[PDB]
């Protein structure tokens, strides 16, 4: 049927690499592809063939291992609340900026559109950290701000009535969901120079974009933990759309809420004793 | 013909150079008004035409032998720079494009290569979050600390990903950058907000055929491109 | 109730999964997409962009100066100015570029290079130079009469400010490995290797600078491609970011 | 795709409600490296001296 | 398959919020659109291209998560009964009067037709309250007004060969089911005005609707239990009627049966020193 | 449009909270009201029929509508001045600072009713409903309200000196939500019984 | 081209304003007759025509300077008044709607607003649960307690929901109000439920150009509207 | 939808037999703000002055 | 179908009177552009639009017993005011019309009639040559000494000719003059020539029902219309 068709999008991957010509030898003054202008700001234009004698090369490799939608479309752990038995209650605060291999991959560009598949596996264990047999219900309740946030096990805003909630089992299959591009803006930010209030510089507020936090993610057992649970809270991208490429991160970074770095010895690859052996 | 003679002429005013390299056009994108399908604020904007959309020059500074670099906020740097200033203090929210127009001269007794970025959204930090009076700094710009790390914990290296020419004093003797717009919403606060960083990096350092050392000054000079002003107010100059 | 037969891999989590999952907000209506300058849809639109090289990697040059590779006046005939082993991988000059730090992500790599090489000296300086890339099978070419022998171009210094060396893709095999691990022999995707030799001198005129500089700088050529994606070895963390 | 060579050919079948339910979009988009490469007013072709 | 089709709906939320016209300056006695009078009981008429000078905007903003089935269409918790080990017996009476969230959302109307699904999350615990393992199936019956209810755990009635009865476990997956529109009413009511009965004005039976009250769960276990089990109870909303729109809820609910509120301090915002700041 | 609480002052109970004092004045261009634009928090926006559906979602869009109401008696006189402020500063200090933004002028007269059309002014598409400090919500700022004597209240001898404004909010068609939340306000310590 | 002026005739019996402000129609819905699509009564419903669909005045209320409003059950108020009261009286199951009309008139030297609701399923409540007398108050009707809650954990302010107008004295004298049914049933008992509540609450307070107060009363007048009866029985007066 | 904008289109499938088991219905049903909005007799155009 | 109700919208900005006369349209003349033909200045003028045509508001003045009148040179009292004020700061000449609305109102128990004069050139003399605080006095504006010459050697009585209406308490409460541009050149500077001066004066003096006389305020509200400036320098505030 049509209406069926309309849930089943035919999308290919089938973009190729570019070919080689073949090219003879030039002896002219007429064409000088090897002289360049770095000045201008614009990259080389000379090629292989223009350059060297090639041979004739069919285009065989693709691309699609760097598109964006790959490069970005896999899960990557973003959050580890550690659920303690003397509460029962414990929440993350949702970001990309706890764990640094997702967060540095996003440092390649400024403007991120995209979903996101949310995966949490939750692990039960002993205080010596062993792990152990425990079957309990959870609750992960979305928090979005100005929502009152759940201060026990028994609160009753874990009722839920408006916020939404998945329930799972510590030792069942990974709660696992998708969610929108959810920022007020047109796209969210890797980096913001800026502040985030008028009348207010303080440097705690320099760097930070509002409209990137969406809230938080709150967490108990239903009932009162016998151990200790850890969550894994994992995220793939999807459906990205990016902008405006940068300098990727190479310094380490040192804190969730800015780019702070040590740079007391500025260099980033290794060094020799000598530039002309290696 | 020749792409190391331009002109450039904004309003009242017209930049000349005899060695410009060419013009760069950051991602091939010249400056253009908000289109009604991405717009969402509902007042009409001002459009003040040629009172502001003309080339405004920043105070020199003088190239030395241990420069690190210098950088300046847009539009943060003309927010009280004639009727451009005026119309962004007196608007809640701004938008609109640059053209930037780096000159320093020196001899062909001389030698040194300046790099020119344009960094859009460029958020600074060393090992301390930076204060106002350098991720704001104003008409006279900021220095770099970290030239290296390009203030921000990346590299001046990968740099040349952003928009940007050199100054290779053998070569030429200015830069010119035309900047679109760039955010994430349509239309953002001039005091609040910064979209663009013009930084201009030693790389070669100056050097000259004596030990002598003469003055080579740099010079800035930036025209608004393309630009609309909403929400009316009350002139408020800073996001102190 | 339709039989069905569920089978091995049940409920597992593959982190690269293709699969629908039913979404948590179902209502929900995103704000719209507007232009924004520069939209990346490959990361090879990045790789095919120059950025400099951390060349000059000498113990104690330290910040800006690492790249900038010093040419001076010679007092000798025929003298190098540069070496280097071309590499994705490891942690050499090329390893901290736009192209090396894509690279880092990726365990495979097929295709042309270009280095762009940009002379720094005074109008009045002048001078001739030899870039050099040397398939590989043997060392690191000795001397300029060696180094010749291979795919080479010849750089004159003059109004045009800089030249291109196109390291073509020569190779036994499709695809290489970015990286040089030695337990698993890696060593076996040995690349080549980029020299510079002075082919004339660099010459000034009287008490002007007897040094100047060139910059490297590299990119992918659109002949070029990544395959396996890999975790970046100097991306690391001790403890969660606070 | 029971496979041309490097063509993946996919039938996303999503079935939830919301376009973000469906999983990663597997078309290969549109490149223009030359908004990064060659962002100059005045375009210098290969075999042309780049000043003047 | 036609047939096929029957069961399928194709349904669309594409309806977007008003655009805006470019608007210039007006200088008449003519149009007067900022005049009103609110006597009439009419909202303002006045819209922002006749206040100011407005530019064009292009609707793009759906209005889908105010509908009234999104708004109340996700499941919240309407019942929490504790089934003890010494009867291994509880019941719940069935209305959404216990837990205040979805009450409070359904006070903005007073007539609601829809139907429900509900959800039921049982977990074992300890006296303590604490987690604990207990593989046991357990029962609810439907037990309509008028049914005799079980008195015990192993009672006749729970033969269940008129009532309808889900059997699930309570480590296994939640038991969940759908029910129609089942008042004898054509809408449930949120608020009544009248008496349960002829010939009788007792202040409990004011404001008491039973075409609201379609009976009890009743819960065992299918032996008498080792442990608590506490049943959660959620219900969503769906395929929703709203009528006659409400002045919503605003001082907190104190009773399951009647609107009583303390109402000592007559105000809802919080105060001020000064009208002319903040 | 329903009632603003907008008599907010600390001691003011009941119904009275819902009418604005406006007075004889024996100085020019005084201040009449004062209100930051906010659709959360608990001001007195948070308690109408808009504010109380803002209390139920995250963020919200369009333009709001102010209408006021004179209640003096027929034979009072006045004039008075509405301004909306958009963000980046304080509470405008006086009426010469107000009048640069958004405003209309009110005359009492027969027609009894104004209405300040507050427009959706914003550099995104969609603002916070929050004011959430530990998010840095208040990146939402959307500006200010005020009331101003345009010329002054005037009554013939003996009339009262004071009347009253009831002030009145709605959405325009142009204003949606999204995300719903939990209702702050809306608690319970224990099941109902 | 004047919504000022207003005749309502109904039956024998006729109402003028020379100051109304317009007509609420509630709902925009005009009170009209059960259709045999939604009918469940299988009898022949007795429609009683004008000699139950026309105004009926109730006793005036004074305004005083403490009042917090008051309030009147429908069908309850006419329940023991004139044709209608009978018809409501001998039959089990009632439908109608109403025209209300609220009468108040000052002086031009006068000051004050009244807020005239129809509430349909109007519970009420206060910190405990109401007596016959205040849920049922009859034709002299009830008086709120908790004006600002509107007698029902609500508040007053949200109210305008409701179908509404003001009586500001500034203004107008009068307040017309047409009411269809509103129920979850097709047709339900007069006695036992009220299906609409007319609340009048003070929202500015009654002032007078002089500290001596006169007589202002309040004047309430309800005609019946399409009304229909079914269940023919002895006459029932009230749920007691 | 694998996207429009805003337009959520779905293909509500129910499995069983009574309605009652369909899942929640996503059409945006027609608004008539104006029966709580303008609940008058006599249309009072913007343009107009309300009272006479 | 009613002068007496206005509503006047420029920019952000929106007034009401619900009891006008009417409005005065200057020589029948609504403000328009200056047209090639008749332009001198070659230089293309920025018109700002919204962001300087509207209202702005002066500061009240008090009715008094013995109040002889007030005046307001234009653009003078809005060359330190808004976006007007800094595009007439930053430009050697200006052009413009304008929308004045005065605004006086008081009680049916009160009498007394103001005359609103727009007077073009009202170049002012007593027995002497007034200083720089009366010609142009800025926005605070100045009082009249002589009214019955009207500061010039005419005749109050005369100025009839000039583009006027009346505020006469019994009939409005409000005066609306729209004024075009008049000069002898196209263009002119703001800060050395007050093309139009706003002149109000009590005629009928203001008289109460009662000996106690409450405070009664003249409210001056001024939109610029159709404004053009030229010659782009630095901003200069005044004459002086
Ligand atoms: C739990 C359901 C709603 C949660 C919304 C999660 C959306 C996360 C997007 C994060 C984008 C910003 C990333 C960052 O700030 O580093
Ligand atoms: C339950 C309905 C069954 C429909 C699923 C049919 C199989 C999925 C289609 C996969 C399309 C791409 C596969 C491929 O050719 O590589
Ligand atoms: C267990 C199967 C039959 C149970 C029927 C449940 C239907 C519940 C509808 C409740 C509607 C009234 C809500 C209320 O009174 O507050
Ligand atoms: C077992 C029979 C398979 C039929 C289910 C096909 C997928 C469900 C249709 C979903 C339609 C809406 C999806 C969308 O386009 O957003």
């Amino acid at each position: 049927g049509k209406m069926l068709k309309d849930a089943i999008d035919k999308q290919v991957a089938g973009a190729l690499v570019a070919g080689t010509t073949t090219s003879t030898h030039s002896v002219a003054t007429d064409s000088t592809p090897a002289l360049q202008a770095a000045e201008t700001g614009a990259t080389s234009t000379a090629r292989d063939e223009s350059m060297i004698e090639t041979r004739t090369i069919v285009p065989t490799h693709g691309i699609h291992e760097t598109s964006v939608e790959s490069f970005f479309g896999r899960s990557s752990l973003v959050g580890m609340p550690l659920l303690a038995t003397g509460t029962s209650i414990t929440h993350w605060r949702i970001d990309f900026r706890e764990f640094v291999q997702l967060r540095a991959k996003m440092s390649w560009f400024t403007y991120m559109r995209f979903d996101v598949e949310f995966t949490i596996i939750a692990t039960s264990s002993t205080g010596q950290n062993v792990t152990t047999e425990q079957h309990t219900t959870y609750q992960v309740m979305y928090v979005p701000p100005g929502a009152p946030v759940p201060s026990n096990q028994d609160s009753f805003q874990w009722q839920s009535g408006c916020n939404p909630s998945v329930f799972a089992d510590t030792d069942g299959p990974p709660a696992q969901f998708s969610v929108p591009f959810m920022s007020s803006a047109n796209a969210y930010s890797t980096v913001y120079d800026g502040y985030a209030r008028f009348m207010d510089t303080d440097p705690d507020r320099y760097g930070i974009l509002p409209s990137n936090f969406l809230g938080f993610m709150y967490f108990r057992t239903l009932e009162d933990a016998a151990h200790q649970v850890r969550f894994r809270i994992y995220a793939k991208i999807k459906h990205t759309s990016c902008w405006i490429p940068r300098a990727p991160r190479q310094a380490p970074y040192k804190k969730r809420y800015n780019l702070v770095f040590s740079g007391d010895s500025d260099r980033i690859c290794s060094n020799r004793a000598s530039l002309t052996s290696y | 013909y020749s792409d190391r003679v331009a002109q450039l002429t904004l309003g009242n005013s017209t930049i000349t150079t005899q060695e410009a390299a060419n013009i760069c056009v950051a991602y091939g994108c010249w400056p253009a008004k908000l289109s009604d399908t991405d717009a969402t604020s509902v007042d009409k904007p001002t459009e003040p035409g040629v009172s502001a959309d003309r080339f405004y020059t920043l105070r020199s500074k003088p190239w030395q032998a241990d420069s690190k670099g210098w950088y300046w906020k847009l539009p943060d740097a003309l927010n009280n720079t004639g009727m451009f200033g005026q119309n962004a203090q007196f608007h809640y929210i701004y938008r609109g494009g640059w053209a930037v127009h780096v000159q320093c001269n020196a001899t062909k007794f001389h030698q040194g290569t300046l790099l020119v970025l344009a960094i859009p959204e460029h958020q600074i930090a060393t090992q301390e979050q930076p204060a106002f009076d350098r991720t704001m700094p104003g008409s006279e710009g900021g220095t770099f600390q970290e030239p290296f790390w390009l203030e921000d914990g990346t590299s001046l290296g990968n740099s040349l990903i952003y928009p940007h020419q050199w100054i290779n004093l053998r070569t030429n003797n200015s830069a010119t950058l035309i900047l679109p717009y760039v955010n994430a919403i349509p239309m953002d606060s001039a005091i609040r907000h910064s979209n663009w960083t013009l930084a201009i990096i030693p790389v070669a350092p100056l050097k000259y055929a004596a030990e002598t050392t003469p003055l080579v000054p740099i010079t800035v000079t930036i025209a608004p491109m393309e630009t609309e002003y909403n929400g009316l107010r009350r002139a408020i100059a800073s996001n102190q | 109730g339709l039989p069905t037969k569920p089978g091995p891999g049940s409920y597992q989590f593959m982190t690269t999964d293709e699969d629908c999952s039913p979404c948590i907000l179902p209502d929900f209506q995103p704000t719209p997409e507007i232009f924004i300058p520069g939209k990346v849809n490959n990361l090879l639109e990045i790789a095919q962009v120059e950025s400099i090289l951390e060349a000059n990697n000498r113990e104690g040059v330290e910040g800006v100066e690492r790249y900038v590779i010093p040419v001076s006046v010679q007092d000798a005939l025929d003298a190098q100015i540069y070496a280097l082993r071309l590499e994705l991988g490891g942690s050499g000059p090329l390893s901290s570029s736009l192209l090396g730090t894509l690279a880092k992500h990726y365990t495979q790599w097929s295709g042309s290079v270009e280095i762009t090489c940009m002379f720094t000296g005074t109008f009045m300086t002048t001078g001739k130079v030899l870039l050099a890339y040397t398939p590989p099978g043997g060392d690191m070419p000795r001397n300029r009469e060696e180094a010749m022998l291979g795919t080479h171009v010849i750089w004159d210094f003059g109004l045009q400010s800089s030249i291109t060396l196109v390291i073509p893709w020569i190779s036994a095999s499709h695809f290489r490995g970015v990286s040089n691990d030695d337990v698993l022999n890696y060593q076996y995707y040995a690349a080549g290797h980029v020299t510079i030799w002075y082919q004339t001198n660099m010459v000034i005129p009287p008490g002007f600078p007897n040094t100047a500089g060139i910059i490297m700088m590299i990119a992918a050529q659109p002949n070029f491609s990544f395959r396996i994606q890999k975790d970046r070895e100097d991306m690391t963390q001790t403890a969660i970011l606070q | 795709g029971a496979q041309g060579g490097s063509t993946i050919n996919y039938n996303n079948i999503n079935y939830y409600s919301h376009a973000a339910s469906a999983a990663q979009n597997k078309q290969d988009f549109t490149q223009d490296p030359s908004k990064f490469t060659q962002p100059i007013a005045d375009v210098i072709k290969e075999t042309a001296v780049p000043l003047k």
